[PDB]
């Protein structure tokens, strides 16, 4: 098997540059040339350009013409991809893909992709506000409680209930991206309301890039 | 140049899905098809009009007629749900044009109704001089839902943000909707409610301050 492994996700701010590597494994790298592909969120594939591992000449698309730099390193069997004058509309997953001289014309092997979030917001930790369940619910049935993870701009925030002991009823929803370039999500557990004061519900909102470790309890409404 | 596909296609298992891809005269051009399941990378499925790569199921077959080229996935299976893109090599601009993409939806799951829990702003969120409403939708199928908010019972269009649906641990979808407010509007209006329409079916939840 001939694999294409790409660099991990990068977080840039508008007006910068970003380099994305895409390593080929195994054979004499300069055998069959490979290309690059952008894919903005939800939207479709977009071709960006070509580089020939051997004859290092490049050939780009017109949209990214002049603002994209493609290089290759014969020693370590890789190709590189540089966007110049980074703009907010360039937030996408950037794939690489090889076409083999002969069979045929399509990209048989693809890379894993590299998410490149591009926004002006700064690395911030989120504020947590407890969300109380149904006020009455004394003789009701089942209710929902949760934690609000508001305002942060790196999107790996991890929420877990009571050090992981709580599992049944948990549904941590995908984060929203508010218009200010900042994130917010919610995590909610569904439990029988007969236990609205005899077991403890505490969520641990961890945010690693700011190392903000904040606990926040959710007691019944008062 | 400008390869054109229909956005959506629905086919129940056993049938054959024929995803079409139309460019101006694809007269035996180098047609190539790619499957792109959610979260992962495109994988080549059909190349050179009709040929396959090794390890790709025999079911997949391509056909490139005169002005429209199509992908024939005979005996559709549930594991074939993905986006499918077509692509040729345009010599006019020496570019590589991709299609618009086609979300193929294998059926085989009855229509499901959302569960649209609501959360008021926190007593501690108001202490932080803010107030954000929470709308959480889960356990619903046809991956398409329309959201509209109502303060009291008067229409609203301000401060609402809503994410796109997502598959769960179940194979039913899920999405979230938020609403940032001002605290004086929160206790002036008597109640806030979530109005969520799915396939033409609306479910609501209501709450009053404290």
């Amino acid at each position: 098997e001939v694999q294409l492994v790409q660099s991990g996700a990068e977080v840039k701010k508008p007006g910068s540059s970003v380099r994305v590597s895409c390593k080929v494994s195994g054979y004499t790298f300069t055998g069959y040339y490979m290309h690059w592909v952008r894919q903005a969120p939800g939207q479709g594939l977009e071709w960006m350009g070509i580089i020939n591992p051997s004859g290092g000449s490049t050939s780009y698309a017109q949209k990214f013409q002049g603002r994209v730099t493609m290089t290759r390193d014969t020693s370590t069997s890789t190709v590189y991809m540089e966007l110049s004058s980074l703009r907010s509309e360039d937030t996408a997953v950037y794939y690489c893909a090889t076409v083999r001289v002969g069979a045929s014309d399509a990209f048989d092997i693809w890379g894993q992709g590299t998410m490149v979030t591009v926004s002006s917001a700064s690395t911030k930790g989120p504020s947590v506000f407890p969300l109380a369940p149904s006020s009455k619910s004394t003789s009701g049935g089942t209710a929902a409680l949760g934690c609000l993870v508001k305002d942060y701009f790196p999107e790996p925030v991890t929420v877990s209930w009571n050090s992981g002991a709580l599992t049944s009823g948990v549904h941590t929803f995908p984060a929203v991206l508010q218009s200010s370039g900042l994130y917010s999500l919610s995590s909610v557990v569904t439990v029988p309301s007969s236990s609205l004061g005899t077991q403890t519900y505490i969520c641990n909102v961890n945010h690693k890039p700011s190392n903000t470790k904040v606990d926040k309890k959710v007691e019944p409404k008062s | 140049y400008v390869l054109t596909q229909p956005p959506s296609v629905s086919v129940a298992p056993g049938q054959t899905a024929r995803i079409t891809c139309g460019g101006n005269n694809i007269g035996s051009k180098s047609v190539h098809w790619y499957q792109q399941k959610p979260g992962q990378a495109p994988v080549l499925v059909v190349y050179d009009d009709s040929d396959r790569p090794s390890g790709i199921p025999e079911r997949f077959s391509g056909s490139n007629s005169g002005n429209t080229a199509t992908l024939i996935i005979s005996r559709v299976e549930a594991g074939d749900e993905a986006d499918y893109y077509c692509q040729v090599w345009d010599s006019s601009s020496v570019h590589y044009v991709f299609g618009t993409g086609t979300k193929l939806t294998v059926l085989g799951q009855p229509k499901a109704a959302p569960s649209v829990t609501l959360f008021p702003p926190s007593s501690e969120e108001l202490q932080a001089n803010k107030a954000t409403l929470v709308c959480l939708i889960s356990d619903f199928y046809p991956g398409a839902v329309t959201v509209a908010w109502k303060a009291d019972s008067s229409p609203v269009k301000a401060g609402v943000e809503t994410t796109t649906p997502s598959k769960q641990s179940n194979n039913k979808y899920a999405a979230s909707s938020y609403l940032s407010l001002t605290p004086e509007q929160w206790k002036s209006h008597r109640s806030y409610s979530c109005q969520v329409t799915h396939e033409g079916s609306t479910v609501e939840k209501t709450v009053a301050p404290t």
